């Protein structure tokens, strides 16, 4: 809207430097309007509007569970009543963080998914999908969390499907969403067993791979490998 | 809290 | 404006909380608020008050310098041209940053300053008032550079003279103030022998004043009386 | 840059 009379390139080098200056809402506003220009993001572009989000919803997340926090011991039994402040300004945050991820899978369905063709392109997004409404899921409470919790799997799987047809086991995209179903399962689901198991075939079949790898591309790999092993750490 | 990126 | 509806009392109970979740843009807005209702502010008060915007123009003031570093560099011999982007986007953190300047300058000046009597009241807010306008001076480049730079240094000396007079060399507020007004020589005055001498005499005043204090005093003092040191050392 | 609180 506001950014509809600025270039779309002037949008992209603003979003890198709102980047450098760790101004991630003004990284995010500049990379809705690169969006809303219409045309298909790059893979750079397609990282930037991730970083900027991720970055944005990340500190409304860890704000809602400080807040989550204080309202569940404010409930506990001894517990002298303090008034609606605290719900109420956990209300707040939560209703700003759904925002947030409104926006986002607005962008998705608007029109960035159906436009996605390549594997790496449509995985991507298709990720994003899945992981904007696991944030959702985190929040939820009413008679729509099972239906957040089976949009959020429906994405997660799609994206799952492309990535075992279309791209290797050490792709960094395919890595990342395996991690992050991964937790999906564990966190949202209720499903320790199917989370470990994936976490553990996603690094084995990695592993497999690795060998075909330069050394720029086992890098991001490998990191990516440690990040499941650490999860698999903490889960057993 | 488990690791995503 | 938009917290006029809520309670003076809620309105500080959320800029607690929204200081625990980080959320520093709000502490503002709620403090902001409970400044409004038009009474006198507590040292508590006060407190949260100041935490609220020195981390909210801390932040700008951070983007700001990375910013005005990348346009520095994009203006020197060699380097290729990118177009207007960079001085704008500057341009658009700076106006922001003012804003909140502004809006602090604002407050004090309707009424804290001037319902003020205690010492300690009044210092605090003239401080405040000091450093409020060094921060508009460190992006002022224009005519009104010297009158913001002369308006810093007079909020400044006002509460100097008022705390040389009504509070112990020890006192935090003090020695804070005095610290800061000696950052104030050094960067925006362009008076480094001015600074050096204050934060010396400021420091040998506190050491000669500390065996009066209790164990809990004595820990505020020495942790500025610390400060006074850096900067010494970071000077000399 | 210097220390000021
Ligand atoms: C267009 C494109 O290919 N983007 C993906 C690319 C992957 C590597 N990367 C990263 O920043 C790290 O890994 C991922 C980030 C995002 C996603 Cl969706 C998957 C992987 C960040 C984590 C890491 F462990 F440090 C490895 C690199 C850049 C973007
Ligand atoms: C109402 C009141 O008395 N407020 C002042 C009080 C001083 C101590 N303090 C601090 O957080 C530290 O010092 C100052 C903060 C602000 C000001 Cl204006 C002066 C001193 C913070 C720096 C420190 F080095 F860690 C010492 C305490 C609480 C507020
Ligand atoms: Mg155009
Ligand atoms: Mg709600
Ligand atoms: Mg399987
Ligand atoms: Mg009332
Ligand atoms: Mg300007
Ligand atoms: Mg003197």
């Amino acid at each position: 809207g506001a950014m509809g009379s600025m270039e779309r390139a002037s949008l992209i080098q603003k979003a890198k430097l709102a980047e450098q200056a760790e101004r991630y809402e003004d990284m995010a506003a500049f990379m809705k309007g690169a969006v809303e220009k219409g045309e298909e993001l790059s893979c750079e572009e397609r990282n930037l509007l991730s970083v900027a989000y991720k970055n944005v919803v990340g500190g409304q997340r860890a704000a809602w569970r400080v807040l989550s926090s204080i309202e569940q011991k404010s409930n506990e039994e001894g517990s002298e009543e303090k008034g609606p402040e605290v719900r109420e300004y956990r209300e707040k945050v939560e209703t700003e963080l759904q925002g947030v991820c409104d926006t986002v899978l607005g962008l998705l369905d608007s029109h960035l998914i159906k436009e996605a063709g390549d594997a790496e392109s449509r995985v991507f997004y298709l990720k994003m999908k899945g992981d904007y409404y696991r944030y959702l899921a985190e929040v939820a409470t009413g008679d729509d969390k099972k239906r957040i919790i089976d949009s959020a799997r429906s994405a997660y799987q799609e994206a799952m499907d492309i990535s075992k047809k279309e791209m290797p086991p050490t792709n960094p995209i395919r890595l990342g969403l395996a991690l992050n179903f991964s937790v999906f399962h564990y966190e949202i689901a209720n499903s320790p067993e199917e989370a470990i198991s994936l976490a553990k075939t996603t690094f084995d079949e990695a592993m497999a791979d690795l060998h075909t790898l330069s050394e720029d591309s086992y890098k991001d790999s490998t990191l990516i490998m440690q990040l499941l092993r650490d999860n698999l750490t903490l889960w057993t | 809290f488990p690791a995503t990126v």
